[PDB]
RNA sequence: CCGAGCGCGGGAACAACCGAGACCGCCAGCUAAGGCCCCCAAGUCUGGGCUAAGUGGUAAAGGAUGUGGCGCCGCGAAGACAGCCAGGAGGUUGGCUUAGAAGCAGCCAUCCUUUAAAGAGUGCGUAAUAGCUCACUGGUCGAGUGGCGCCGCGCCGAAAAUGA
RNA sequence: GGGGAGGUUUGGCACCUCGAUGUCGGCUCGUCGCAUCCUGGGGCUGAAGAAGGUCCCAAGGGUUGGGCUGUUCGCCCAUUAA
RNA sequence: CGGAAGGGAUAACCGCUGAAAGCAUCUAAGCGGGAAGCCCGCCCCAAGAUGAGGCCUCCCACGGCGUCAAGCCGGUAAGGAC
């Protein structure tokens, strides 16, 4: 579900990071990949 | 790296293997080495090559007869090849062995006034239907009020003809030492005695 | 730290040891220097970027030392089938699903080793070149995917249903 | 030299005798056609007693140019018209009886079943 | 206010956004708007914090272990947090429905027990069991730790047609 | 249910233009914007390989003829990397 | 006959060592890779690039006033224009 102005966590694999710019959303299943666009 | 001077002779479709091939012969001719060039004392990578000798009276002046080795002045000048530097000897033909592609810079037939349909390629107009006013013309140019300017670098009507251009990749077929004729593929502009030279091609990798 | 030969230089701490000679470009912003058995590591205050560079400094330099302390364990294994891997000549020659053989030549800071062409090991000294080049091996081939074939340093395969899913 | 109107002929047994090229089934904006291109021609006339009928869109293998195609071996060859056969929507011609010669043009396309039937080669 | 002040100084350039009724001269100093890095006149002034994007060059609903400062609550040198060994139980497979529904699809739903400690069970897992699990708890261990409410600045949310 | 963006469409304003601004669509000549059709790429999969669904980056180039369409929305065949 | 090929940095993105916080983390210090895209490489223009740059060589005082200041004045050189 990449890219959207809001970004959130469902499970405890999901987390937030800063790098080279905007917000980034991760998880173990990378099916939970996002960005703040 | 490599190169040689030349004049265009022929173009025929000789039968190599069993094939009709466009063959331009290039009389590279006696091209003596003269003024050698280096970055420090001059600027860049170059040597000077004199296409063919035929000027005693009608030329005068320093003569690269002073240069170090005489050799007099050619029928038409010696030239500084981009990327080239030999030993001290006359380059002609046998430096190019059978089976190599080379770049080839030509100076070619001028034309003068040239139209668009044979400069670019537009659609002229109706040879009937609409106005017979327009017949052969490019039509529109730029936009209305905005932008409004005919754009800089635009494709318009004027001159097309004698241009200095290097062509890329053509096999060297054969070579003749006794009279000095290099035999290659089929193109070369200029007159059937116009001006053209070989460089070393920039092939694969 | 017995067989160490210490030295502290500007933004880069020079160290020598039994395996190789190296340094880690840290930072001349806190002060460290040769002493006792080890070296004193002190930051001049309690900033946050500080402490970042505190654990950083400590590690960094310790990682320089881990190489000289015989830390040449650079591990590789290849779980698959037709995944031959040879120590021919001096370097890597291996097929992992591809038809064209994969060749890899070793830079300075490493030595080579191939026991049985189904698992491979490099023996070198730089935690940077360790993971950069080794993950470059995991880049020589992408792992698992649905079942299990490819290169894993020592990683693991997770299954994603093959007998259906895509319909 | 064929285009989406170039009336062309056949030399087969099957049915049709005349069609009209639609496309060239290649580089779609090429349209020009010599001995080798592929016209999806629309059928125009056939024999009132048999299979394959007037006005069905068909794919088609091309032969016989009227401006000689430039041969590799030095030469140049052409026939007395502009014509050939159909290809069907599962490859090959729906034909079986050639009338007159062909060229090795077709041979260079690698379709032999046509060429074995070919009486004279050029 | 302009019109009647597109007279003057600012606003880069813009009658009415601000300053000021011009009678004329002045190589006289004051001074309003705004200004001192410059063209352009004026402090690379003096000083203590804040910001890390070029925010300032100009956007939001909403979203965030970006940073400083205030403040609330407990675990904790009886030893916390965090990483480790260890149980992580039994009636219970709770009831029920249901092809079966075992903490776990679900709805109704609160008992206690061997205790240091286990929740009618947190997510995962099976066809439903089995199973990884975590809460619980003891240690190992060594000095802090995790959550909430608050005030500033930055971050994203942010894609157009000539060249900026 | 919220809010925003962009100014291709149809409307609102009537403010330059009624002391002549001459029009759809078609030909002609282009140039641009990327919220991107195709080719590049990458992560995701309710992605076996073959193919597809989604978002993001990415213009350097490319994008057919035709019959009834006069024609605003055509339709279809034949293609095509589109 | 050719686009490419190759390099350099980089995006979306894939990773290393790495703490702040004894766990994590591609990022906070640094490193790897990464597009037909950016620049070069590749072909054209090109010294009014008022920067007129660089190079081979040719010729050569006063030959006559301006007593200083800058020039002027004709036959010439090397050459050139018709």
């Amino acid at each position: 579900m990449k890219v959207r102005a809001s970004v959130k966590r469902i499970c405890d694999k999901c987390k937030v990071i800063r790098r080279h710019g905007r917000v980034y959303v991760i998880c173990e299943n990378p099916k939970h990949k996002q960005r703040q666009g | 790296m490599k190169g040689i001077l030349g004049v265009k002779v022929g173009m025929t479709r000789i039968f190599r293997d069993d094939r009709a091939v466009p063959v331009t012969v290039i009389l590279a001719g006696p091209c003596p080495v003269v003024q050698r060039r280096t970055p420090e004392k001059d600027g860049y990578t170059a040597v000077q090559l004199g296409f063919l000798p035929q000027n005693p009276k009608r030329v005068n002046r320093p003569l690269k007869g002073h240069f170090a080795k005489a050799g007099v002045e050619p029928v038409r000048i010696l030239r500084e090849i981009r990327d080239f530097n030999p030993e001290g000897d006359t380059v002609t033909v046998e430096i190019f062995k059978p089976g190599e592609r080379v770049d080839v810079t030509g100076t070619s037939k001028g034309r003068g006034f040239a139209g668009v349909m044979k400069r670019w390629n537009f659609a002229g107009g109706p040879d009937s239907h609409g106005a017979h006013k327009i017949h052969r013309h490019p039509g529109s140019i730029g936009n209305r009020k905005t932008p409004g300017r005919v754009y800089k670098g635009k494709k318009m009507a004027g001159h097309y003809g004698a241009e200095r251009v290097t062509v890329m990749n053509l096999e060297v077929v054969d070579v003749i030492p006794e009279e000095n004729l290099l035999l290659v593929k089929g193109a070369v502009p200029g007159p059937n005695g116009g001006l053209v030279i070989v460089r070393e091609t920039k092939k694969a990798a | 730290p017995k067989g160490v030969s210490v030295e502290v230089a500007p933004g880069r701490v020079k160290v020598k040891g039994p395996k190789g000679e190296l340094e880690v470009p840290v930072s001349p912003e806190m002060r460290v220097v040769v002493e006792e058995g080890v070296v004193r590591v002190e930051r001049p205050s309690d900033e946050r970027r500080h402490k970042s560079l505190h654990g950083l400094t400590r590690t960094l330099i310790a990682n320089a030392v881990k190489g000289v302390s015989e830390g040449y364990s650079k591990e590789l294994l290849i779980k698959g089938i037709g995944y031959r891997a040879r120590l021919v000549g001096r370097a890597l020659e291996l097929t992992v699903g591809f038809s064209h053989p994969v060749v890899v030549e070793p830079p300075e800071g490493i030595t080579f080793e191939v026991p049985e062409p189904t698992r491979v090991r490099v023996s070198g000294i730089d935690k940077q070149k360790v993971g950069q080049v080794a993950a470059n091996i995991r880049a020589i081939r992408k792992p698992s995917a649905y079942h299990e074939k490819g290169i894993y340093y020592a990683g693991e395969p997770v299954r994603l249903k093959p007998g259906k899913a895509g319909a | 030299m064929i285009q989406p109107q170039t009336y062309l002929e056949v030399a087969d047994n099957t049915g049709a005798r005349k069609i009209m090229c639609i496309r060239v089934l290649k580089g779609s904006n090429a349209k020009y056609a010599t001995v080798g291109d592929v016209i999806v021609a629309s059928v125009k006339e056939a024999i009132p007693r048999g299979a394959v009928k007037e006005g069905d869109v068909v794919k088609a293998v091309v032969v016989r140019t009227k401006k000689e195609i430039k041969r590799p071996d030095g030469s140049a060859i052409r026939f007395d018209d502009n014509a050939a056969v159909i290809i069907n929507n599962q490859l090959e011609p729906r034909g079986t009886r050639v009338f007159g010669p062909v060229a090795r043009e077709l041979r260079e396309k690698g379709f032999m079943k046509i060429v074995s039937l070919a009486p004279e080669v050029l």
